[PDB]
């Protein structure tokens, strides 16, 4: 117990959970299911073996429209789908104990492969995952259908794709939830690099459900980065417990409050009013023309507080137009709101403002971006913000009624089938209170 | 809780105020017909139906979400209308709106808003059919909008910055405003049917109801409350951004 | 029979090929060679330029012009250049190869299509479809659309700048004027076009080629972004939507990641480079980027023309510059298109193919291989042992070695239809010369080699990938030269026995099949040699902005 | 009298306080020389494309609804069309990114350590001019130890030599002046002085690899081609085996152990290669630009390196390498043209001069504060007073760019601190949007609301003294009018310090040089020359193209 | 100093460069507390750490090393325990031939 502050723990209905809860129970560093989370990520593959066995039969393989005319492998694996499953937990498994797990879903058209978690504590990184289980298809696809050594390459080329003349995964039939090592745009951003729509698509379009996963991710993250160090560990920890976890349900009774009738001002003047009333901000200064010049008491509290109210809005406004392109605007104007009706510094001191600007604009012009959607932790465009930003944006494309042409049903169909199967990865609320209940009293 | 809006001891700040203040309802300075607006937007000719992206929510088969049906969906999003725009470029010389306090004045006043802040253009995405409403009851008819310092278009947004023509009007390149009256809509087709806006406010007259800074008018160093504000945010953000604790927020 | 390299032999030595013996030392050094005179002059000429710094002098290190120097006869052509004039930086014809494969940039348009009559609404006609194709010829070259007082790039900089539109659907082609689009039906034969329009399918694409002089500027990266703020500028003029607004990132997304076809990929760190730079070219699609499949029926000579190609690109630009630079790697690669030596023995081991397996006769199995790669090894080095005067041609042990491999893969590839076969069949020429001259190549040639046979047929996974997916970045290729170039040849004769329009990319075969490209990608040896002969125009040059 | 009259006198026929004036009454496009010979041009070419479009005026936007402005760069009598300031039709731009590009600096000490440690062979002068002469020859592309070898044509690369420059003066006299960069011969005693200072007793290379290179490759080729001829050169000059075990250490050092970039690599995203403009810090490019040592003048230098830096930065990098198409030259041009921001900088050297004094004050928030506050409020009134210069500066981003360039060079003139001027451009850009309501673009202010957070931050990728950031900076990789501003405050740092150079002494050494086509010297009036067409660059072909 | 973070931060960890980037951190927060460095010099520290982070994505100039280089610079996927330079395996067994050969085989066989 470093901290002395307690938090009240909600759910993703509104209800009380338990009271008096110490903040160091929702830390990534004693959550027993944030640290379940984080190595089921880095353990977890989706397969899609449909699309091994087109890419085979047809011969289109290595990445957009690439085709080998007479290298043709017509194998029925999708039929064979028992056996092959059968092969690859046999080349996997270590122990007849271990947590090697491989599952069938969609009639044996897609796989869900877990490797066991000794071979990532023997591994300095999570891309083993993608290669172990590459390797596994291999050696059962070959060895169940007895293919010819000359053929063999074209079923490489069918789960890998162009590797390895790419650095990267270019027409492969093999995903993870994590990008490729060689994609990150800085140290520590392994787990920031998880598509907004894969967020949505695993929650089932649950805006508390993707709020928390994207906020435990981001926050788990700035301790990897190094950005929660020291002085920093109270405001990320309080920015994931109010933010990403509905803290004493400031979230949801924000919604609540203003979700009828009310407007992302309304929402400012809401957490403002309670800011004032838990005695997080006080009053500086009064100045000419009656305005208040505020003054935080507790400047990581008030972030939080700030934080909370920045999901809320984007509920209440993406959620009165249930299109998920107003995020961006909700975001900025929200954090610039906020700034000139107290004086007190926005989400982030400004960055998740600046992130939200830059936002705007990758997602209303010619110079890149695309749709809110299709962004994530380690975009050039919204890594700015320190875990603030993204979680905001996963609840608008819950929200989105179908305005996105770029969609989690478009983008994140395997990954969404795949990871929804998985409980603590589709209800992750409800079961990052249970751990937090769990080591309440062992910190 | 009663809001401050913004601050500032001058009436620059005050309009701004004004305009950000929900209950403050500024005067029709003009009417213009509804037909005339949606011919001026140009998405769709006043008769024909509203567009449909999606299907109606009543129809929608979604689960269980308490937090989701807290929010009241606009009567746009109801109907699964499309998503059209309406953008401003505002005189730097004494245009009763300016592109941030546009923005500021929307999330406060307006539900379910998507708009965006640029030097020369300030544009507005909503549900067509509530986008029509509002633009024709709040942006069309209140004191926000001058049809001689206010301009609406679409595209070729340039003469923010520009000097007055030899009427007093703003530059348009595509010189869709020529009484004010346009001729041609946001994007540049001509209408068939040209549309009359009224009168124009002198500069005289629009110097107390612009939310504009300017030497000539009401210079920003005569507002030193706002400038304690603004030096007061870039410390905070500043002292944050260095050590986010109590001990060095007292260099404040 | 009758051999090929003679034509060229005879007219490189005054002595008789068969004769191992000859005089030396009395040529009168470089002085016997006119291009060596006219560096020497224009060195002294820009003496003056530099101020007192010194310049090129042969009196420095080597006294060059001890050996007879050769002059090059350009395989398959009557063209007999010097030497030096084949080296990139003096050939104006390899560079513009280079900046015309650099500078084109290919874009699924049915995605942005969707764009705008699923979410703007704006119904897509061929009408609309002309004329974005008429605002995209103003925009791509640097023409101002939509915004007032903007400046403008000189049009007589960018004269090679286009933007061209192509089809599977014959429906859609028709609707759109001929100035505009790629037609397959008149640019391909009957069986081709079919082929190729059946591996596209209903699906319109753009190419765009940005203007040389950007590549030459600044870097293979910048292309599809060019490409892509442009495509984006003109959707908003053709279409007249808002100058900004939320599906317009979805054009953008589109045109820069979801449906562009880059020429190559980015590269790793120790060899960073962006998406469009040599190495990132798999062999699969630079064997579609050479024309010569349709404009012959020869299987032999479509190999071959991709082995120049292919050699030039890898061992000269990409190998001999980008990854090296100095006096580079031009040797290395003109004995793979030069004195019709690898003609000679890719024509010798594709009729002893015909008279024992025929084309696409015989399934890849290691008896075959092994058979085919020993015969056409066992020809190529006793030719080096019959002709002196060959074997001097070919000094280098590296040469050799690839084109007597180039020769036995093209074989394999020619009996079995297999990129993996030729490929395994090229190692056992390179183990099998080594071991024939108890020599192979230079000091690290044959790293790649001794790693070949095991990793031709791996199934692991930085070892496994077909031929036509490997290229530069292949990690036991991305170091040495005498490989690469020919590694596309094989790729080619394993498609060229098969008949097939295409080897990897469709896109690729129709995109470079346009005849408003400077090069001609149909004979790019006959073109090597006009670049070398100075008789060759490229594009990206400053003269309209410079003083005359 | 303000400083920009001068230069709005033969743009506007109007007086500039002038609110009105007439339209649409200009012939449109027509109005323009530049535009005339574009049409003209498009039209002469129509032929050998084919019946393909080209270049046409009434596609689109009808140019020539305003009074289309020409420019007058900063500092020189020059007045030129604005189309001629677009890096693609100016050769002295051109030349400016590729004297930069094909710069490479080796560190030679090592390799001499190499040749008498573990070779046995002795380094004298002798062998030193020796080897300067065998590179001088190679590194454009010439023979030296293989028969039978093809080689470069010289007419190609003429713009190509290698020097050398050293802080030891013992050595330098022994060195023959024609392969020297002397430092007492092009610097001021006192910085030749500073520089020997940071420099040391230590012997450097800089090859200058033939533009040519560098146009049909990349910059990650500068490095590598340099390495093989300074390896060649060792085997030639030293009579050496032709291939043994010390060879692979000359090749260690010349690629890893002593090179010196321009640029360094970039991540996956932005994928480039070193000696890229992405790859760049502020504070090399401060100290590329070689005007610190012909003029006492701390602000003409701050402001001739944020000429170098916008066009470097906005126009080429953002404009072309991360963009492409039209660009961004006027984006640039604001910061270089008319003497606006010369007046602004000037405004605030003579109140730093006055409240302060120059590097008087230790950086503190009340100094920023003051400083970045007056600053921006003049700029802002000088918009007001003047509806001409408003009407010159229309574009938002511009008029923000320059304001805060003037408010940080200023904070820098009163602090030497980088980061202090750095925290007082991001007051001025709040400060600004809360003035007019309005910035730049849509998305202009991401780096300026992360600003005054990550200004002072120690966070691991939030923390940079102003000098090591750069293009790859996070909150800096994206939008212009900032890069080339933050190189200008960077120097403004050190020019109130009257600092030799900013961050690496090499770089100003090296850029010294006299060799070197273009003048980093005066960056402005090159620039001019480059728009008139009076300059004539490097890595032309026509000794190999028909006429 | 020799720096060895606690296990449980790995294990929330997706790859090894968080002991480079807290063992930085933690530095800059000890030097800075303990000397009560100013604001406007705090940067210099951090450079004096990191070196040219983040304008290059490696540790240029850096005072803080591992044996591991940056997830950058892998040559393909899963190599990062590849990257251990030779003279690393001999200087840290002390050239002890038969700990060297063990060394480098275990973590190549690991990788
Ligand atoms: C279509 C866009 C949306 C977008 O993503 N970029 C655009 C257009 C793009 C194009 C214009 C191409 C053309 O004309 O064909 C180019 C030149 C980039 C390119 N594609 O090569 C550009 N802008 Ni824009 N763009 C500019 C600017 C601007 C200013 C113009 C304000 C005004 O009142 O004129 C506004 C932003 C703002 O309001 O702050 C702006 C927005 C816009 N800009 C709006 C067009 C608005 C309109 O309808 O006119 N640009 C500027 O702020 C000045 C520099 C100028 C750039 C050209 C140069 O630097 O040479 C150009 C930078
Ligand atoms: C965001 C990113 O684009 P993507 O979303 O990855 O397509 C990135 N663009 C840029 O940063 C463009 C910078 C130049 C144009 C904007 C000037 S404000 C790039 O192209 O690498
Ligand atoms: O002599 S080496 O084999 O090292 C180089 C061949 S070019
Ligand atoms: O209009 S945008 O602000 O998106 C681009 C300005 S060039
Ligand atoms: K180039």
């Amino acid at each position: 117990v470093k901290y002395e502050d307690k938090i009240c723990l909600y759910n993703a209905k509104g209800e009380l959970v338990e009271e008096n809860v110490p903040l160091e129970a929702i830390s990534p560093l004693y959550n027993p299911t944030i640290q379940k989370l984080v190595k089921d990520i880095k353990r977890t593959v989706a397969v899609n073996l449909a699309g091994i066995e087109n890419a085979l039969k047809t011969g289109a393989v290595g990445g957009k429209a690439c085709v080998i005319p007479g290298r043709t492998l017509d194998l029925p694996i999708v039929e064979n789908a028992e056996t092959i499953m059968e092969y690859v937990d046999k080349l996997l498994r270590i122990s007849p104990d271990d947590d090697t797990s491989v599952k069938l879903i969609n009639d044996g058209k897609q796989m869900a492969v877990q490797l066991p978690s000794k071979r990532l504590e023997v591994a300095a990184e999570y891309s083993i995952s993608m290669l172990n289980t590459a390797m596994a298809l291999k050696e059962a696809i070959i060895k169940t259908f007895d293919v010819d050594m000359f053929d063999a390459p074209m079923v490489h080329a069918a789960i890998l794709g162009r590797y390895p003349q790419v650095p990267d995964y270019m027409g492969a039939n093999i995903a993870s939830l994590l990008g490729a090592p060689t994609n990150l745009e800085g140290l520590g951003y392994a787990l920031r690099n998880i598509m907004v729509n894969h967020y949505v698509a695993t929650t089932k379009k649950n805006i508390m459900n993707a709020v928390a996963f994207a906020s435990i991710m981001e926050q788990t993250a700035m301790f990897e980065m190094g950005d929660a160090i020291g002085s920093f560990e109270r405001l990320h920890l309080l920015g994931l417990a109010y933010q990403g976890l509905n803290a004493d349900n400031l979230v949801i009774d924000l919604v609540k409050a203003n979700g009828k009738n009310g407007t992302v001002g309304t929402v400012v003047a809401s957490i403002v009013e309670r800011a004032l009333e838990d005695g997080v901000i006080t009053e500086d200064k009064k100045m000419p023309s009656g305005f208040v010049l505020y003054k935080p008491v507790d400047v990581a509290k008030w972030n939080a507080y700030a934080a909370a109210g920045l999901v809320a809005a984007v509920i209440v406004n993406c959620g009165a137009a249930r299109a998920a392109q107003n995020v961006a605007s909700t975001i900025l104007y929200y954090n610039d709101i906020i700034e000139y009706e107290t004086g007190l510094p926005g989400v982030d001191f400004g960055r998740a403002e600046g992130t939200a600007v830059g936002f705007s604009f990758f997602s209303h012009s010619i110079y890149g971006g695309g749709g809110p959607g299709i962004f994530n932790g380690n975009h050039i465009v919204t890594r700015h913000s320190k875990g603030f930003a993204i979680p905001p944006v996963c609840a608008a494309m819950c929200v989105d009624a179908g305005t996105q042409m770029f969609s989690p049903e478009k983008t994140s169909a395997l990954v969404g089938a795949v990871f929804s199967a998985i409980d603590e990865f589709r209800e992750p609320l409800k079961y990052v209170i249970d751990g937090a209940l769990a080591v309440k009293d062992k910190i | 809780y009663k809001p401050q809006f913004y601050p500032g001891e001058t009436k620059i700040a005050q309009n701004r105020r004004n305009h950000m203040n929900p209950e403050v309802e500024l005067e029709k300075l003009r009417e213009i017909p509804d037909e005339d607006v949606v011919k001026i937007m140009g998405h769709r000719q006043p008769g024909e139906d509203y567009k449909t992206i999606h299907p109606p929510l009543e129809e929608m088969d979604l689960p269980d979400d308490y937090v989701r049906d807290l929010v009241e969906p606009i009567n746009g999003a109801k109907e699964g209308h499309r998503i059209r725009y309406i953008q401003f470029a505002d005189s730097m010389y004494f245009a009763p709106a300016q592109p941030y306090d546009r923005a500021r004045t929307y999330m406060w006043r307006f539900r379910g808003v998507d708009t965006g802040t640029l030097s020369g253009r300030q544009v507005i995405e909503m549900r067509e059919s509530d986008l029509e409403a509002l633009s024709k009851n709040f942006l069309i008819d209140t004191a926000f909008f001058d049809p001689a310092r206010c301009g609406i278009r679409g595209a070729t947004v340039h003469g923010h910055s520009l000097r007055l023509d030899e009427n007093g009007l703003m530059f348009d390149a595509l010189q869709r405003y020529v009484h004010v009256v346009y001729v041609k809509d946001q994007v540049g087709r001509p209408l068939d049917e040209p549309v009359d806006v009224g009168e124009l406010l002198p500069e005289e007259k629009l110097r107390e109801i612009t939310t504009i800074y300017r030497k000539d008018g009401v210079p920003m160093r005569e507002d030193k409350e706002l400038l304690t504000i603004v030096k007061r945010i870039h410390r905070a953000r500043t002292l944050g951004g260095f050590c986010p604790t109590e001990d060095t927020f007292k260099q404040l | 029979e009758k051999k090929l390299f003679l034509k060229a032999l005879k007219e490189k030595f005054e002595e008789d090929p068969k004769e191992k013996y000859t005089k030396f030392y009395v040529f009168g050094g470089w002085r016997q060679s006119a291009r060596k005179r006219e560096f020497v002059e224009a060195a002294e000429k820009l003496a003056e330029k530099r101020g007192g710094i010194p310049f090129y002098n042969p009196d420095i290190g080597v006294p060059l012009g001890q050996r007879k120097l050769m002059p090059y006869k350009l395989s398959g052509t009557d063209y007999i250049v010097e030497g030096d004039d084949l080296h990139f930086m003096n050939n104006a014809a390899m560079q513009q190869f280079w900046d015309d494969i650099r500078r084109t940039v290919i874009v699924g348009m049915d995605t942005a299509h969707a764009v705008l009559e699923k979410r703007l609404g704006v119904e897509v006609t061929p009408e609309t479809i002309n004329e974005y194709m008429e605002t995209i010829n103003h925009a791509l070259p640097g023409g101002a659309v939509v915004q007032e007082h903007m400046v403008e790039v000189h049009p007589a900089l960018a004269w090679d700048c286009y933007a061209k539109i192509f089809t599977g659907d014959d429906e859609l082609a028709d609707e759109i004027d001929k100035k505009f689009l790629i037609d397959i039906n008149k640019l391909f034969p009957e069986e081709q076009a079919e082929q190729l329009k059946a591996a596209i399918g209903k699906r319109t694409y753009q190419v765009s080629r940005v203007p040389t002089l950007v590549g030459r500027v600044c870097d293979g990266g910048t292309i599809a972004r060019w490409s892509a703020m442009q495509i984006g500028m003109s959707f908003i003029t053709a279409y007249k939507l808002c100058a900004g607004e939320a599906a317009i990132a979805d054009f953008s997304y589109a045109a820069k990641h979801a449906d562009v076809i880059q020429m190559g990929t980015l590269l790793p760190a120790r060899r960073a480079r962006g998406p469009n730079e040599p190495g990132g070219i798999p062999f699969g699609i630079l064997a579609d980027v050479v024309q010569t499949t349709r404009v012959s029926d020869d299987p032999v000579e479509q190999s071959l023309e991709v082995v120049a190609s292919g050699a030039m690109l890898y061992d000269q630009i990409w190998l001999g510059s980008y990854m090296s630079g100095g006096v580079g790697f031009t040797q290395y690669a003109t004995a793979s298109y030069t004195d019709d030596i690898l003609d000679d023995f890719s024509y010798y081991g594709y009729d002893y193919v015909e008279k024992k397996y025929g084309i696409c006769g015989a399934k890849p199995t290691m008896d075959v291989v092994e058979d085919i790669a020993t015969e056409v090894t066992l020809y190529a080095l006793e030719c080096y042992d019959e002709f002196p005067a060959l074997l001097e041609d070919h000094f280098g042990g590296s040469q050799r070695a690839a084109v007597a491999a180039a020769a036995s893969g093209i074989s394999v590839c020619m009996a079995t239809g297999n990129s993996n076969a030729g490929l395994n069949g090229w190692y056992l020429s390179q183990i099998l010369h080594k071991e024939y001259h108890s020599r192979l190549g230079f000091y690290g040639y044959d790293l790649q080699d001794q790693c070949g046979a095991s990793n031709s047929l791996s199934i692991r996974n930085d070892e496994s990938s077909p031929l036509e997916l490997r290229g530069p970045n292949y990690p036991n290729y991305a170091m040495n030269v005498g490989h690469q170039g020919e590694y596309a040849g094989i790729t080619q004769a394993a498609h060229s026995a098969r008949k097939d329009a295409f080897a990897l990319n469709p896109l690729i075969k129709v995109a470079f099949a346009d005849p408003s490209l400077v090069f001609d990608f149909s004979h790019p040896r006959k073109e090597f040699a006009r670049g070398a002969l100075r008789e060759f125009e490229p594009a990206g040059e400053r003269d309209p902005i410079i003083p005359a």
